Order: C-alpha cells, then sequence, then structure tokens
RNA sequence: UCGGGGCUUAAGCCCAGCGCCGAAGCUGCGGGUCUGGGGGAUGACCCCAGGCGGUAGGGGAGCGUUCCCGAUGCCGAUGAAG
RNA sequence: GGUGAAAAGAACCCCGGGAGGGGAGUGAAAUAGAGCCUGAAACCGUGGGCUUACAAGCAGUCACGGCCCCGCAAGGGGUUGU
C-alpha cells in the first residue's frame, strides 16, 4: 500500500514471459548394480544398500 | 494484342478475351458494348491524337451485381461524433471478345 | 492491378571514388542503394545493385570540411559526446566518411540496414574480386 | 410494464468483439479497450483509402522517371511530350508498359522526344 | 484407445502443481512414476495419485498394456477458490484464495 | 545537429523562364440522401441541376427492448425462448 | 430459489486412507450426477495453424509477399514479414 505500487496491470503476455524459467528440472537418476531400480547420483537408496 | 482503353473513368490494358471489372454501365443484362474508347495496340499504334480515329474493343456485359459491403466509419474524439456508414459500390462485368482495330 | 515484381539477382556494381565529391557520390551510391533507378521498382522487397566502391580514402570536399566538418557520436556517459572531424577521419579509417554519408541518406528502418550490407567501401583501391564488379561511372 | 435489458446489451456487445478479432490482447477480449481501437480504424481505414489513392500516383510515377531515365529523359519532360504530343493514353497505372511491353514504351519515349522540342 | 482419470476438488494451487504435472508430459507412463517419485514438490503427491489412477482404468477398462503407455497428455484446471479472511494491521482484513485444482491424465498404447 | 545526410560556377542568394511533383480542393466515372424543376391523367417512376465537416442546440425519420388489443387464434418435440 | 417425467440419487468392479475419478447401470437427455436446467463475459488452462530473439510502441491501418486453410475455377479466411 505505501509508497511503492504497480503502475499498471501486468498484461499477461509479460506475466507469464515473467514466467520463462519457472519450469523445475526433473531430478537426475541412474539405474543402480544391486537392483534394476532407479536412484539418485551418490545416494543410497531402498530396495537395495551397497558395501560396508 | 495490348488494347489499353478507358472506361467508367479509369484505362484497362486488355487481351484478345479477358475477365475484367469496371464500372457500372447502362447496358442490357447480357448484350454486347464496343469500348471505340481504345489506346494503343499490340502491334505499335501511339494515340497520336488522343484516341485513335478509327479502331475498337467490343466487351460483353457478363451481367452486373453489387459490391463488397465496405464501412466508412468517421468518429471525431472528445465530442461524441460516431458514424457508421455502409457502401456496396456497383458494378457490371466486361466479358473481353474482339479487339479489332 | 499494378506488377508486384518476383525474384532477382543482384548486380554489384565497381565504382571509383578518386575525385569524386562525397555527397554527389554519397547520393547516387544511394539511389542505387535501392532500386529507384530499375523501373522493376519495388519500394520493400530490397533489390538495390551492391553499390562496392574502392580507392574511398580519396574523396575530395568541398570549402574547408576538412578541417571544419565534425562528426558526433554519443555514448551514454556523461561528456561522452565524442568530437571527431574529417581530418582526423581521412587519415584513420577513411572509408567510413563515405559510409555515414550514404547510411544517413538511406530509408531508416529494416530493410533500411538490409540496404547497408549492400554497400561495400574500400581503400586501395582493390576489392572482394569475387564474380561480379560491373564497373560503373 | 418493467423492461429489463436482457439479451440486448450482450448481443450489441459481442456484435463488437467480432470486429476485434485480431487486435493485442485486452483490446480484443475487452468490449470497452475494443470499441477505442475501432473508433481509430474505422478513421484510419477511410483516410488510408485517400492515401491509397497517392500510395500509387507515387509507385507508377517513380519506375515511370526510373524507366524513361534509361531511354534519356527526365519523368518530368517526359509528360510534358506525353501532352505536347497530346498522347494522354498512359494513365500513370498503365505506365507500367515500362516492364512488359518496353519496346512499347519505347515507341512512346520517341514520341515525347521528336515531338517536343 | 485413450485413458482418462480426473483428480478433482483437489485442495491444492493450480500453477503450483501446474509444474508437476507438465514435467512429465507424453513421457513413458513407467518412466513418469519416476520422474514424480524423485521430484521435490508438494504437486507430486497428487499428479502420481492421479497417474496411478491413471494407468489403472487404462488397463483395467481398457484392456491397454501396462509396459507400454504414455502420458498421452495432461493437464491441470483450475476449481473454486476457498475464501479465507486474513487480520491484519490497523484493522484491515484482506480475504485470501486458498485454490484448487482439477488435475487430468491420459495416456495411450505405444505404438503401432 | 540547418528535420537529418549532405551541400560551395551549389542542393546558398538575387534576377529571368520552361517543365514536373504535389490536398479529402477541381475534373472523370459510379452510388447515397435531400431541396428545386420537367414528363408522367398515372401513383409509380424517369430524367436534369444544385446542397450534404460540425460542439452547445433546434428539426425529421427509423431500430431494438418490456407489456396490451389481435389471442378460445397462429408457430412450437419433426423442438419454443435464450 | 431450479436434478428429474419419476430418486430411477449411480449396485458391483477398478485406483485411492479419503476426496475423487474409470468402466457397468438408471434416464429420452448425466456436457440433466446432486447447489446438479439453461451456462454468457471477464479470468485460468491443453492441443493445433500462422508468427517472433538488429528490433523503437495508442498496437491499429492501407499495400504487397510467404505460410496454413475451405473451393473445379475466380475467390474467401487465418496469420503477419516489409
Amino acid at each position: 500500500a505505501k509508497h511503492p505500487v504497480p503502475k499498471k496491470k501486468t498484461s499477461k503476455a509479460r506475466r507469464d514471459a515473467r514466467r520463462s524459467h519457472h519450469a523445475l528440472t526433473p531430478p537426475i537418476l541412474v539405474p543402480c548394480p544391486e537392483c534394476k531400480a532407479m536412484k539418485p547420483p551418490h545416494t543410497v537408496c531402498p530396495e537395495c544398500g551397497y558395501y560396508a | 494484342m495490348f488494347a489499353i482503353v478507358k472506361t467508367g473513368g479509369k484505362q484497362y490494358r486488355v487481351e484478345p478475351g479477358l475477365k475484367l471489372r469496371v464500372e457500372k454501365l447502362d447496358a442490357e443484362p447480357g448484350a454486347t458494348v464496343e469500348l471505340p474508347v481504345l489506346l494503343l495496340g499490340g502491334e505499335k499504334t501511339v494515340v497520336g491524337t488522343p484516341v485513335v480515329e478509327g479502331a475498337s474493343v467490343v466487351a460483353e456485359v457478363l451481367g452486373h451485381g453489387r459490391g463488397k459491403k465496405i464501412l466508412v466509419s468517421k468518429f471525431k474524439a472528445k465530442v461524441q461524433y460516431r458514424r457508421k456508414k455502409g457502401h456496396r459500390q456497383p458494378y457490371t462485368e466486361l466479358l473481353i471478345k474482339e479487339i479489332r482495330g | 492491378k499494378t506488377y508486384v515484381p518476383k525474384q532477382v539477382e543482384p548486380r554489384w556494381v565497381l565504382i571509383d571514388a578518386e575525385g569524386k565529391t562525397l555527397g554527389r557520390l554519397a547520393t547516387k551510391i544511394a539511389t542505387l542503394l535501392r532500386g529507384k533507378h530499375r523501373p522493376d521498382w519495388t519500394p520493400n522487397v530490397a533489390m538495390g545493385d551492391f553499390v562496392v566502391v574502392v580507392n574511398a580514402d580519396k574523396i575530395r570536399v568541398t570549402g574547408k570540411k576538412l578541417e571544419q566538418k565534425i562528426y558526433t557520436r554519443y555514448s551514454g556517459y556523461p561528456g561522452g559526446l565524442k568530437k571527431i572531424p574529417l581530418e582526423k577521419m581521412l587519415a584513420t579509417h577513411p572509408e567510413r566518411v563515405l559510409e555515414h554519408a550514404v547510411k544517413g541518406m538511406l530509408p531508416k528502418g529494416p530493410l533500411g540496414r538490409r540496404l547497408f550490407k549492400r554497400l561495400k567501401v574500400y581503400a586501395g583501391p582493390d576489392h572482394p574480386h569475387q564474380a561480379q564488379r560491373p564497373e560503373k561511372l | 410494464p418493467r423492461a429489463k435489458t436482457g439479451v440486448v446489451r450482450r448481443r450489441k456487445h459481442k456484435k463488437i468483439l467480432k470486429l476485434a478479432k485480431g487486435y493485442w490482447g485486452l483490446r480484443s477480449k475487452s468490449f470497452r479497450k475494443a470499441r477505442e481501437t475501432l473508433f481509430a480504424a474505422g478513421n484510419y481505414a477511410y483516410a488510408h483509402r485517400k492515401r491509397r489513392k497517392r500510395d500509387f500516383r507515387r509507385l507508377w510515377i517513380v519506375r515511370i522517371n526510373a524507366a524513361c531515365r534509361q531511354h534519356g529523359l527526365n519523368y518530368s519532360t517526359f509528360i510534358h511530350g506525353l501532352k505536347k504530343a497530346g498522347i494522354e493514353v498512359d494513365r500513370k497505372n498503365l505506365a507500367d508498359l515500362a516492364v512488359r511491353e518496353p519496346q512499347v514504351f519505347a515507341e512512346l519515349v520517341e514520341r515525347a522526344k521528336a515531338a517536343q522540342g | 484407445m485413450e485413458a482418462k482419470a480426473i483428480a478433482r476438488y483437489v485442495r491444492i494451487s493450480p500453477r503450483k502443481v501446474r509444474l508437476v504435472v507438465d514435467l512429465i508430459r507424453g513421457k513413458s507412463l513407467e518412466e513418469a512414476r519416476n520422474i514424480l517419485r524423485y521430484t521435490n514438490k508438494r504437486g507430486a503427491y497428487f499428479v502420481a495419485k492421479v497417474l496411478e489412477s491413471a494407468a489403472a482404468n487404462a488397463v483395467n477398462n481398457h484392456d491397454m498394456l501396462e509396459d507400454r503407455l504414455y502420458v498421452k497428455a495432461a493437464y491441470v484446471d483450475e476449481g473454486p477458490a476457498l475464501k479465507r479472511v486474513l487480520p491484519r494491521a490497523r484493522g484491515r482484513a484482506d480475504i485470501i484464495k486458498k485454490r484448487t485444482s482439477h488435475i487430468t491424465v491420459i495416456l495411450g498404447e505405444k505404438h503401432g
């Protein structure tokens, strides 16, 4: 409310424009040796385990 | 041959036979009108004095018809002045046949 | 219904400069930069003769222009108005004086910038002996 | 007897939104922001038909001027003859004869010339 | 054939789930299960449970093969607002919009 | 920074001509409506000439909405209103 | 304030803790599925055609071109580069 405020409603085209890099990059995964299952890199995950 | 006939206020070149739409005439629906008004030719005929003293181009009236309604919309701002006007300019269809010189 | 031309092939032109008054050579260079000389004319498609100029560093210019003519270029920062006369222009990159002359006489807008990649000024003479070179006077 | 709006206002609204197809953003979704644009259009189209006329007087002329320049005379001096020799033929529109049938433009030239001076 | 499945009246913001959704367009169904399974967003919990039901009706009612269906298309529509009043300095009270989503998925046999 | 480029026996000034560009002015062609005139016993309608930027504002003619007479009627599942 | 002629208000199966959907079924109609007849506009989205990363703007408008689209043809639309 106080001092600074928008001088103009943001044109949809400019709103949807500012969104540009909103999208989220899907998680990085790789198969693991133990199981045929998916894991993130450098992470110990269920249905498997490790070695020492 | 290139015959440069003037009609209905304008001037149009024409071929030995050709579809062309000109200014509304006072012609029978399907009669024949010579446009003795013709300049130049397809074999060199500079119209020395404006129009050729002895030549012609024969055209059939393929039938009239209206125009496609255009919209003249006068508007002056700051003061309520709106003018909505339709206007379809009429015409006739002139099918070109002869160009006999 | 007026003729509206199709695809064309450009006609690069070999133009001197030695002795040729600036603007006089500027104008023609530009009138040719479009196609105002070719009644196959069209004011939007862009098909001007690729103007090519050699020995541009050799352009006579009137009165006392050399010491007098002042090209003004302004950056963004204050006092950024760099003031540069002909004298300095010729002795450095001379080909550029006859550039701004012509670019500053071309249609100002998109195809105008097209009508600039057409301009091929040099100093030598000598230029890209390429493929075309019709020497005009 | 009370008379509601009902069909009337909407109808006359959307009767205008149609004329608004193609207009950028709120210009073509907002009734109110559309009308203005049309008010502008009306005037534009109207003053631009008076423009189209010249928009051609020019093109034609240029080509004429360049054309006959390759024959050795100015546009000014071109008409000078077309009227001196008398040939009011070449209406500037059908002055495109500088392209098609140029040998028919040439006989027009030698007409202007030797008939002028 | 194609197989729908819509989770309506879902109490989570539409712009918010709208990402997770597009994060799995035209992707191997089996890859999608993956993609969201390690995707860091609350939205995941939803687009996945509607994904699971999406393949369900694909195999159970539309004799499609589970080993070869993908996320044909999947969009999230904006369902009815859920306004709550919010006290605020000096007596001003902002209405606030807890929104909701209508998450939809549809799958299709691999090829042919 | 003369609008800019650029301009020097000029693309400046003065004097003398010729041509051309150049508005929605004028002309050509068609059409709108109106005032006036002629033919038309004829109404109809035809033709001729002229007017038609416009705020306050005056004047004329229409459109659409609600309801009434027309209604104990006509349209309406083969589909009313929206 | 409004489902529907009638609750005939969706058994059972399927995913899901639920909400909620998908089939099956009721019904002439279920895009009449329950704040449910009609479903307008703003507003939010998904797919497609055109289009944009040297371009300067009251966003429109003339003019031409490319593309895409109905059409024997002439043509009409959508877009928009200059």
